[PDB]
């Protein structure tokens, strides 16, 4: 009412040489916009609350294999790999046979189990840590790859073990310009290096995550490698604390909304601002 | 909006995939990696979202100190009306005003004040006869 009698005070001249039904057709507007932003708010804070539930529920019971497990990928059935030969859990190779069954001898020689090739739990970690020890043992008796695993801190050792389960050590050793920087402890010119090589062109996703790990010496981009990293979306239920801001102003918000649309067809540029900084106050 | 669709849709994917069979033993892992993504989508996000507030403030600024020059060159323009009124040969557009006012850029509000009217003089004066050419310089000056 005080905008109505403000509109037409400040703009309209002559002693009531017109009608309101600004205030009507401003009425109507708000009720549509009070409406709809109420509605889309609403489905929104039905959404995040919903999908808080869903992370409440996620949280059930309670390192380098997460690491490995991330960009090769954990299987507890035999399956294979991108050359087609036999592999199970975590890149571990059974047989390069074409043989079926070549595959369930020698596992089952493995992890001393009659298995058709369906593994538990802890037998993937267990085969995974084996092949890693073994990975280690190795790149210690190549004499190109030592002098750096030895450097290296546990971490960037964990990602030069992740080179290795890849390319196989004889691979990595190739590398010797982005080795030798690995050594002499400069990390960012070793990644500019280990961003050129035909490594990355084929696999530019996980190059670029033991890149980033090589470079900062940290879990991050891939000890956070816990699933524990997912519990911390949790902390971006801080929209809930947003919408009580968004919701609070959404009345005034739809106010200005109808009364733009409805008083102010008609109005000059400057009259527009000084009737908003009226209807603000 | 872009952004928050983005969020929305790896939001989906998240929700979508988290309940999909039971285990997720070692996919949904795999999903993680692109929730993993999803954080830093979500960064970019508070990074527009910061530079918002800071926006708004400096811009409301940055039209209070160019104020001046709006209002110089609404009544420099209106004296070039007025020399059209006159005689059929002197009209001005708006769309002219402001494709001179283009030339001054292609104490710095000040500089570009000096050149609208050293600018606005530079052109107009070839449309209008030695009369109206003193009449302006005296007028604007």
């Amino acid at each position: 009412i005080h905008f109505d009698r403000n509109f037409y005070q400040k703009m309209k001249v002559g002693v009531n040489p017109r009608s309101p039904g600004y205030f009507i057709d401003g009425l109507r507007a708000l009720v549509k916009l009070v409406t709809a932003k109420y509605q889309d708010l609403q489905e929104n804070q039905r959404f995040v609350n919903v999908g808080l539930e869903k992370l409440n529920e996620s949280v059930l019971k309670v390192n380098i294999f997460e690491m490995l497990r991330i960009d090769e990928g954990l299987r507890l059935k035999i399956y294979k790999d991108t050359e087609g030969y036999y592999t199970i859990g975590i890149g571990h190779l059974l047989t390069k046979s074409p043989s079926l069954n070549a595959a369930k001898s020698e596992l089952d020689k493995a992890i001393g189990r009659n298995t058709n090739g369906v593994i538990t739990k802890d037998e993937a970690e267990k085969l995974f840590n084996q092949d890693v020890d073994a990975a280690v043992r190795g790149i210690l008796r190549n004499a190109k790859l030592k002098p750096v695993y030895d450097s290296l801190d546990a971490v960037r050792r964990a990602a030069l073990i992740n080179m290795v389960f890849q390319m196989g050590e004889t691979g990595v050793a190739g590398f010797t310009n982005s080795l030798r920087m690995l050594q002499q402890k400069r990390w960012d010119e070793a990644a500019v290096n280990l961003a050129k090589s035909r490594w990355y062109n084929q696999t530019p996703n996980r190059a670029k995550r033991v890149i980033t790990t090589f470079r900062t010496g940290t879990w991050d981009a891939y000890i956070s490698l816990v699933k524990s990293l997912t519990f911390e979306k949790e902390r971006w239920l801080n929209t809930t604390k947003q919408f009580s801001k968004t919701s609070q102003e959404l009345i005034g918000n739809c106010i200005i909304s109808s009364i733009y649309e409805t008083y102010f067809g008609h109005l000059n540029e400057r009259e527009r601002a000084d009737m908003l900084v009226i209807l603000k106050r | 909006t872009e952004y928050k669709l983005k969020l929305k849709n790896l939001e989906k994917r998240l929700l979508e995939e988290l309940n999909n069979s039971q285990g997720n033993m070692l996919e949904n892992d795999e999903l993680m990696v692109t929730l993993n993504n999803l954080k830093k989508e979500a960064m970019n996000i508070e990074k527009k979202l910061s530079e918002s507030e800071e926006f708004f403030p400096q811009f409301d600024n940055l039209v209070e100190e160019y104020s001046i020059i709006g209002k110089h060159s609404v009544k420099i323009f209106s004296m070039l009306e007025k020399f059209g009124q006159f005689h059929w040969f002197y009209g001005i557009s708006i769309g002219q005003f402001l494709s001179c006012f283009k030339r001054v850029f292609i104490t710095r509000v000040d500089e570009i004040l000096w050149l609208l009217y050293q600018e606005v003089y530079c052109q107009f004066s070839t449309a209008l006869d030695k009369k109206f050419k003193m009449i302006m310089a005296m007028t604007m000056f």
